[PDB]
């Protein structure tokens, strides 16, 4: 699984992307749950996040192969 | 040209108006979003505009759909830029062609709003003491 | 090339744009009026645009005046076309800049309805087996 | 006083101007007057008058020397 950073949490992060290898698919409240404990420093910024190029609620499945996208408050234009 | 594009190179815009035109469209509305030095006293050195290329892609095609949705007969085409940008460099252009007036300005202006709201590009302000993303 | 103008050449359209532009505007919104080809019922073979010159001129640069004072910050230019038009010929190209994107979209649709409301300025339509002036 | 004519009139005048001679300033209404005397064949169109490019009531005066245009209906854009 590809997670892709940008913005701000890119910036945190001090990094564009990385790889979690996932036994089995989790939904994306798990996910969050995930990254959260391995990244305090952003457990306070807004974000929704995207599998596959398309936004997702927190009840859907992140599959082990998907991409996943963390998007933070758009301000394009 | 794509009709729905990102791009790092400096915009070429009467391009855009051509691609909408016909015979049966008897308007086109072009907006052009270009970075400001001075918003209400304070002072921008240059913008940086990054995006999820190829889902920016996808969600500006998905206005290009709602558009042709609600204003039938439109063409639209819409274009962003990213990277470093100057003052008055053009980092978004909009253009839709309509049989009449009222609907090339109504979707034009949905289509501007609509970026504004979905599309997964950020802004980040620089100015001489420092720099921040931007939100809404 | 004047702000306000009447021509008999083809419109250079994107000098047009490059007049609005400076460090305090971030929108620029221009609309382009083509010749269309079809449906009133019978297919138009071309325009013929005339004007009484001056007065037109004078009348597109009141239009700028009233886009001064209705909103501030704007800086607008305006050209017709005149003599005949083929099919998707620009008769008229009307270019507003703005601070903000609102004002630029509000002034640019002002504009359009003042022309047809005040400017001397009368359209021929021709077809195949004959020709009318339009009014409105 | 020169004369002006545009789009149907001037069509149906066979001409773009005329000078005619007045001795005395007219009121724009009587202006119009002596024109449909002079041109029965376009008391049934519609126009506005302008003076010195100027539009007018039908209660201003038009002096000897002005420019007067006979502006129909418009439809630029
Ligand atoms: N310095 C600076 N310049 C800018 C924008 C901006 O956020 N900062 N927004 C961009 C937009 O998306 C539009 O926002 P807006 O507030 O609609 O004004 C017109 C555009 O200005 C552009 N230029
Ligand atoms: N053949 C033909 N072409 C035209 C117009 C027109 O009336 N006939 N209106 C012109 C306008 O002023 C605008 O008004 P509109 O008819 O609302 O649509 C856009 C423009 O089309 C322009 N092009």
């Amino acid at each position: 699984m590809k997670v892709l950073y940008f913005a701000e949490i890119k910036d945190i992060l001090q990094k564009a992307q990385e790889d979690i290898v996932l036994e089995q698919a989790l939904t994306v409240q798990q996910f969050e749950d995930l990254l959260f404990e391995r990244y305090p420093q952003i457990n306070n910024k807004k974000f929704q996040v995207a599998v596959n190029e398309e936004f997702v609620q927190k009840s859907d499945f992140i599959q082990p192969n998907d991409t996943v996208a963390l998007i933070p408050p758009v301000s394009g234009g | 040209m794509k009709q729905f594009e990102i791009v790092i190179e400096p915009i070429q815009t009467e391009q855009y108006r051509e691609f909408t035109i016909n015979e049966y469209q008897g308007a086109v509305v072009v907006f052009t979003g270009h970075v400001r030095e001075w918003t209400k006293g304070v002072k921008t050195e240059y913008l940086e505009y990054e995006a999820y290329i190829p889902m920016a892609e996808k969600k500006l095609a998905q206005i290009g759909d709602e558009i042709n949705e609600k204003w039938p007969g439109t063409i639209t085409s819409i274009v962003h830029r990213i990277g470093p940008l100057q003052i008055s460099d053009i980092a978004v252009l909009i253009a839709v062609s309509s049989p009449h007036r009222k609907d090339a300005y109504r979707a034009n202006e949905y289509a501007i709003e609509r970026i504004k709201e979905i599309v997964p590009i950020w802004k980040k302000e620089i100015w001489e003491d420092g720099s921040k993303w931007q939100g809404h």
